[PDB]
């Protein structure tokens, strides 16, 4: 293809059985123990038969080697994958090293030059702000010294063997896709051979053999750049000098524990993630909530040494006290940093078999109900569905039959009009026992898309369930597999696809008889659960019907369920995983009856329970093989190994939202019966209820927290019988109940306080990203962007953007020097690296100017930067100012070559400068994909959505709306995201064609071998462009030193655009600088500087008080139309002429007339947050003034960030800041027959007299 | 003899004119059983549904909603 | 004859006063089997639904 | 008076054809307790005991199935 | 005509009794319509309950098992059994806000508490320490 490289970062799990079928194909001896000997049968068997093909011929020869050399050491030993991490993680060898040490020892001088220059202009910045007073000496040089710092780390050696090791076997996949046999490479201390599936390390002088396939080198490289990263980080930044040596012990120890208990290590490694929980709740007020959850987790992590052998009273006492100095501290916002370190050790290896029989223990279980709890919890959720209907429609009840023994109660609030209580549902249960509800919610189906183009594994026929294991792994010849790998392949190919006709499918009764129903299991690709996780594969009607039915109970009755005296509340954490296996028939069925009452739909809703209770379940993996001498269908296999025969369950995921708004009534009901308050969040497997009741204001602090977790307590006692009267068994051992913190997305919250996870988006900071080809610009993107997430959860801003600038140094020499690519000609190579001053140029310059620098100085401290080019050119006159950067550079940029772009790529990116090649190019590949593939699908749910002349009416709209005598980029970007253009590229962009379509498009053809060629050597011309931009000398006179950055901005962009805008001016892209236009004052006593030297009287007041502790405490398409008719009246003028184009624009979305259209259109700052007063009265241009108070927040973190409390002193800073109409020139072309397809179309107006919305 | 005679007939006759509230009280207590039957017609409407294959062959008692949800495909 | 006209008037008044004897007995034998519908809608509202573990086929 | 006494005695008459009714009712509600008591046989045959009384009776999916499961062997 | 007076009197009350009667006919029909409805539902009742396993058999513990004093729970930590109680109140005290000197008296009064009992008084005694 030479277009697809093989991947650089692990997405795949780690399963045994490959190793081991590649180890008895090569004929190696080796260490492995199987609990199932089924795949070390059959590949005797195929080898009893004289089966080979050349995957057996290559390998027999790179095993005949491996024996070779291991007659030279006599006393070898194979270590198993857990067994050798302490080794494989302290690795190094001198001799096999050397090119990628003397590419990074080069990017240490480089970074060297320039090193003090870069604090230099950072301490001036500093010093712009006022906090120069309280810079601190180790930062300068930590700044100086980063590289020696980087180097110094245990962890160079090891990352700088295992990325050769990558890079090598990247190499030969790629070459290969002569026979030359691989030969061992003698090392100091390592001998290597790498080949295309096998790995083969001898230590020479442990004689200690390992042997590896790509996914383990994936596995550990990623893990030892991840080390050195975080540790070069915790090491530069002075807030991480405990954590430092907690990590450093705590990776000391689990290494330590590898050896000897292998692959049970990971349940430890997975326990450490409740640890920090509990080690938190140990410093709750209240009395018995401290050493709760400890005494659990202590308990397995006794029972797991106790299994495997190790039952000494020694061991656990010493491992009690390491745990106990690792997660004790004293600092709450450093606590949960130990989340950060949990995929720092890698990932087990895993097996079908285990899984497989997990799920058949959970899945075959009796249970016993009650009724009584069912139905009161019934009668809640048809209440919440009631006051839900009434609160949308005015207080009238919805259509519904209460029986004839129904209370006087209910009866009577059915006459008036009044609404339900919990307690009135819950005391007359049995009013609520007969009803039926009549159909209220409609069933939109043609009006949506999104949903199908979303890629979903596929299963296999069911009289084709073998053909996923290879001929070479089974004793008999699997057939051949002819159904359809991915869901939208066979939904876009699909001839005549109704909506209703699945629906039809489930109604009817055709999905219990069908005869290709198969359902499968996969591994996980990421869990540290020794067990693992499954995902489910099944066909396409069923997968369909699923999508439907989730978007059905998403669209209706679900967005019914979503929400001298003060309030306290206390938190109860519990875990949803294993629920889904909980649900049964009889507990989810009323609900489901009640639901399809509502929908109209029979017998839709329980379909996931009747098709799982007759049909087989099975976990699928090539290397894993069933036990069966020959072709028998799923019925007659036995209930062992990888089969579930008869489940009674819900698979993970699937029918959630139905279990969730089934859940919450049971919740409401143990409220009822405890007298509390419930607020209900739920995030990804983790429900967080908080408990509320009032007490008196009088009261202390610490007495009401005591109250509020007693009735917590009492709450979660009849939560758990109520739960445990439906048969989910709680289990209450595993929850947790704290007074002070909860967990969800963002990170622990504690009592007002937010404890986050800074050092993950350091450790996720690696070189290339995951793209299937290698580029550099996006990985210097993803560099800057994990920046940023560190400096925003609380990294230090000028330590992260040193290291940011070291990162890309060393990204441009890997991927000049140390790469795969093949068309890195000499013509550009050569130049680069022997010119140090070109690449330093090319790697400090900003990327909106051409360099490849993609964070910004402004970006540190906030987060919206307005113009892209301006904060560049700003940013470069920094450099300049500081002596970093020659001046002659600028003159450069406003001398730069244009590039060739159009009006629509202009109106899709407005704040472009028309570079040459800057364009990610897997983004170009899957647009092209996408569009061929929308273009040319047969599918009636796309009768006219994509024609074959798209692009050029895109390009005549872009054309018609800035080819104008005033060019206003940014609304004719709004225009075309809300008319068809933009409706097409957001359809096209849902559609994720990863390598899948990519490759087949280049089967059918539509990517020409022009456009492979061309797309193969951007990176060489994004190389020549920037070498050709530092090394030409034009010079333009009106380049004055220090002048306007806007006024250079606005040049530029007359320069690189005048080939469309030919002198024309453009407006609506220019703003001021944030650092630039702000200068601010600290007033520790006595007066300001600058109010009485300049006179300003233009600035912000922020106020810290002293002696305050910081550490503790209607339809889419209208509204597309709406919006499409503003933007134009405002934009281009309002007159006569002006709204009959607008009308015309906005006829396409939406079916109104002219008049109808006139009528209807009309954080880690909150540590100083919380006691920040800011005040803007002396304030005199409102996206300026707020970040101007994002900037004095930051500035704020940034003084108090090592310190504990503010010091008997009030805290006191100062931020200074420093068309009549637009006719149309061309003509509409427009469309001769309007689309009416329904997605996009909207034929009825609606509701003409609502102008909202 | 024959109008004392009228006194004992209107004498009889008057606990005949009671009984009219005797027969209201049969009135209030066959309302009050057609209640109860009606509470166990709905604990056995909810629990045939509930539990699957109970239904005595009623042809899918989950089918017993309307269909005009703008479906129809028939 | 009135005299024997209303000795027949009196014979039939005492039949019907009988009759209310019967109608009496008639509420009590309502009152006890409405207590039997009640103690009946009390054990169907104790039921304990069982699900087996495997499903046949 | 005579006259009046004959209409009254066709009356009375017309009052005692309420017998058979009554006894009409008191089939019904005879037919209605065989009714009860053979529901009351059938719900305390599935009444077992529960540890921990209580006597809440349990009912199978199909026919008793899961209760072979469940349920103490005796 | 006193006598005649009266005898319309005695036929006034029959006319009422006869309009009584169409009320205790209506009766007739609504226990008779009581009859099939119950009938019905005998029919429906006795197609549910064939399982006839008044007590035969017992649940094989399948209670929630409500938790003891003793053990620990979410809602509080209780010490009891072995090796892990001493850890977590171990982990109690070295976690705390007390003086380094109490904190290792409080480890030499723990290392010398070898029962069950006493060492529930020793967490009550230690909280307190805590609350104080």
């Amino acid at each position: 293809n030479q277009i697809l490289y093989p991947e650089v970062h692990l997405d795949s799990p780690i399963v045994t059985n490959k190793i081991v079928a590649i180890l008895e194909y090569a004929r190696v001896p080796h260490a492995y123990s199987l609990e199932d000997p089924t795949l070390c049968q059959n590949i005797k068997h195929r080898l009893k038969n004289g089966f080979s093909n050349q995957m057996i011929i290559n390998n027999v020869e790179v095993g005949n080697v491996i024996k070779s050399k291991l007659r030279s050491y006599p006393a070898h030993s194979h270590i198993p994958y857990p067994n050798c991490n302490q080794d494989l993680f302290n690795i190094e060898d001198k001799e096999s090293t050397r090119k990628i040490r003397e590419l990074l020892k080069k990017g240490n001088s480089l970074y060297s030059k320039v090193s003090d220059k870069v604090f230099q202009c950072l301490r001036d910045t500093n010093s712009r702000l006022g906090l120069g007073s309280e810079l601190r000496e180790d930062i300068k040089e930590k700044v100086i010294n980063l590289g020696v710092y980087m180097h110094s780390s245990q962890w160079f050696e090891p990352f700088l063997f295992w990325f050769t090791v990558k890079t090598e076997m990247r190499s030969v996949i790629k070459s290969q896709t002569r026979r030359h046999t691989p030969v061992f490479f003698t090392g100091s201390s390592v001998e290597l051979l790498i080949s295309r599936d096998l790995v083969a390390i001898i230590s020479k002088e442990s004689q200690h053999v390992y042997y590896l396939t790509f996914e383990l080198v994936l596995m550990y490289c990623d893990v030892i750049e991840g080390r050195l990263m975080t540790e070069t980080a915790m090491t530069i930044d002075a807030r991480y000098t405990e954590l430092l040596g907690r990590v450093r012990y705590m990776w000391k120890l689990i290494d330590g524990f590898f050896p000897a208990l292998g692959n049970p290590t990971y349940q430890i490694v997975a326990m450490l993630e409740p640890l920090s929980l509990a080690y938190l709740q140990l410093r709750d007020i209240t009395v018995e909530l401290r050493g709760a959850f400890l005494n659990h987790c202590f308990t397995e992590i006794h029972d797991v040494l106790d299994q495997n052998g190790f039952s000494d009273e020694g061991t656990y006492h010493e491992l009690i006290e390491a745990l106990d100095y690792i997660f004790i501290t004293d600092d709450i916002h450093l606590t949960g940093e130990i989340f950060s370190f949990f995929r720092s050790f890698g990932h087990p290896r895993l097996e079908a078999v285990t899984a497989a029989e997990n799920v058949r223990k959970y899945m075959n279980q009796p249970k016993v109900i009650v009724y009584e709890t069912l139905m009161k919890g019934h009668a809640i959720f048809c209440g919440i569905i009631i006051n839900g209907y009434r609160d949308r429609h005015g207080g009238s009840w919805p259509p519904l039959t209460l029986p004839l023994h129904a209370a006087d109660t209910i009866r009577n609030a059915q006459a008036s009009g009044d609404g339900l209580t919990h307690e009135q549902c819950v005391d007359n249960w049995k009013s609520f026992a007969g009803v039926k509800f009549g159909c209220f919610m409609p069933l939109s189906l043609d009006s949506d898309l999104t949903m199908y183009l979303k890629d979903k594994a596929l299963a296999a026929l069911q009289r084709e369930w073998d053909s996923v294991y290879p001929k070479e792994f089974l004793r008999y010849d699997p057939p051949k597999g002819t159904g359809s790998r991915r869901l939208v392949d066979v939904f876009l190919n699909d001839s005549s696809f109704d909506p209703y006709d699945v629906i039809m499918y489930v109604v009817s009764g055709a999905y219990l008889h069908d005869p290709e129903f198969n359902l499968s299991y996969s591994l996980k690709e990421k869990e540290i659960k020794e067990t693992g996780r499954l995902f489910a594969k099944m066909t396409y009607k069923m997968r369909a019907c699923q999508v439907i039915a989730e978007n059905l109970i998403s669209n209706g009755i679900g967005k019914y369920f979503k929400d001298a005296y003060e309030t306290v509340s206390a938190f109860i954490t519990t875990d949803l995983k294993k629920y889904c296996l909980n649900w049964r028939y009889e507990t989810i069925s009323l609900f489901a009856q009640r639901l399809n009452e509502i929908y109209g739909l029979p017998s839709f809703f329980q379909w996931l329970h009747k098709r799982l209770e007759t049909s087989v379940l099975y976990v699928s993996d090539p290397h894993c093989p069933p036990d069966l001498d020959a072709h028998i269908p799923l019925y007659k296999v036995p209930n062992d190994q990888i089969f579930i025969k008869y489940p009674m369950g819900g698979i993970e995921g699937y029918c959630q939202k139905l279990w969730t708004i089934s859940t919450i009534p049971y919740l409401y009901l143990a409220a009822y019966e405890s007298g509390v308050r419930i607020a209900s969040l739920v995030q990804g497997d983790n429900q967080t209820i908080a408990v509320t009741k009032r007490v008196p204001s009088t009261w202390p602090y610490n007495l009401k927290k005591r109250e509020a977790a007693r009735v917590t307590r009492d709450y979660f006692v009849i939560l758990r019988q109520r739960l445990h009267d439906i048969g989910h068994h709680l289990k209450a051992n595993e929850t947790i109940v704290s007074s002070h913190f909860f967990v969800y997305s963002k990170g622990i919250y504690y009592d007002g306080l937010l404890v986050s996870q800074s050092l993950k988006s350091i450790a996720r900071c690696v070189f290339w990203s995951e793209t299937i080809v290698d580029e550099t610009r996006a990985a210097c993107s993803n560099i800057a962007t994990t920046m940023a997430k560190s400096i925003e959860r609380g990294y230090d801003r000028y330590l992260a953007y040193s290291l940011n600038v070291l990162k890309v140094i060393q990204q441009i020499l890997i991927s000049l020097g140390f790469t795969i690519n093949s068309t890195m000609t000499r013509d550009v190579v050569i130049p680069l690296l022997t010119n140090n001053d070109l690449l330093i140029r090319m790697a400090l310059l900003p990327a909106p100017i051409g360099g490849m620098n993609y964070l910004n100085m402004s970006r540190l401290f906030v987060r919206n930067i307005g113009d892209p080019v301006t904060s560049s050119i700003a940013d470069l006159k920094r450099m300049i100012l500081a002596s970093l950067m020659p001046e002659e550079t600028l003159h450069q940029v406003m001398t730069q070559q244009p590039g060739d772009s159009s009006f629509l790529d202009w109106a899709s990116d407005p704040y472009s400068a028309n570079l040459v090649c800057v364009q990610s190019i897997t983004r170009l590949l899957k647009n092209i994909t996408a569009r061929f593939v929308l273009i040319h699908s047969p599918n009636p749910m796309l009768k006219g959505l994509f024609h074959d002349d798209s692009k050029e009416e895109d390009e005549g709209l872009a054309a018609f709306l800035m080819d104008r005598h005033i060019i206003v980029p940014r609304a004719a970007h709004e225009i075309l995201d809300h008319s068809v253009t933009g409706a097409r590229e957001s359809i096209a962009g849902m559609l994720d064609t990863t390598k899948g379509l990519i490759r087949a498009s280049m089967r059918k053809g539509g990517l020409t071998s022009r456009v492979i060629t061309r797309l193969s050597n951007y990176d060489y011309e994004q190389f020549r462009a920037g070498m050709v931009l530092l090394t030409g000398r034009k010079r333009n006179v009106l380049i004055d030193k220090e002048s306007c950055s806007v006024q250079l901005a606005r040049a530029l962009r007359s320069h690189m655009w005048a080939r469309l805008a030919r002198g024309r001016p453009i407006y609506g892209l220019e703003v001021p600088d944030v650092l630039e236009s702000m200068r601010g004052h600290l007033i520790r006593r006595h007066e300001t500087c600058v109010i009485c030297e300049c006179g300003s009287v233009n600035y912000g007041w922020f106020f810290v008080p002293s002696g305050c502790q910081l550490d503790d405490i209607p339809s889419r398409s209208l509204r597309s139309a709406v919006r499409i008719a503003t933007v134009y009246s405002w934009a281009y003028g309002d007159d006569d002429s002006s709204w009959n184009e607008a009308w015309l624009l906005a006829r396409q979305r939406a079916n109104v007339s002219l008049e109808e259209l006139r009528v209807i259109t009309p954080t880690s700052l909150v540590r100083v947050a919380r006691y920040t007063t800011i005040s803007n009265d002396n304030l005199s241009t409102n996206f300026i003034y707020q970040q101007g108070m994002l900037l004095g927040l930051g500035v704020l973190e940034t003084l108090f960030r090592l310190e504990k409390d503010t010091g008997s002193s009030n805290t006191v800073l100062h931020l200074h800041v420093e068309h009549p109409r637009i006719p149309s020139s061309r003509k509409l072309e427009l469309r001769a027959e309007l689309c009416t397809n329904p997605l996009i179309y909207d034929n009825a107006p609606l509701i003409d007299r609502d102008a909202t919305r | 003899k024959i109008h004392e005679d009228n006194q004992k007939i209107i004498s009889k006759l008057e606990s005949l004119l009671l009984l009219k509230g005797e027969v209201e009280s049969i009135k209030k207590q066959i309302n009050r059983q057609n209640i109860s039957i009606s509470t166990l017609e709905g604990h056995l409407s909810s629990i045939m549904i509930a539990i699957p294959g109970l239904g005595k062959d009623p042809n899918d008692p989950t089918a017993d909603v309307e269909i005009n949800p703008d479906l129809k495909p028939i």
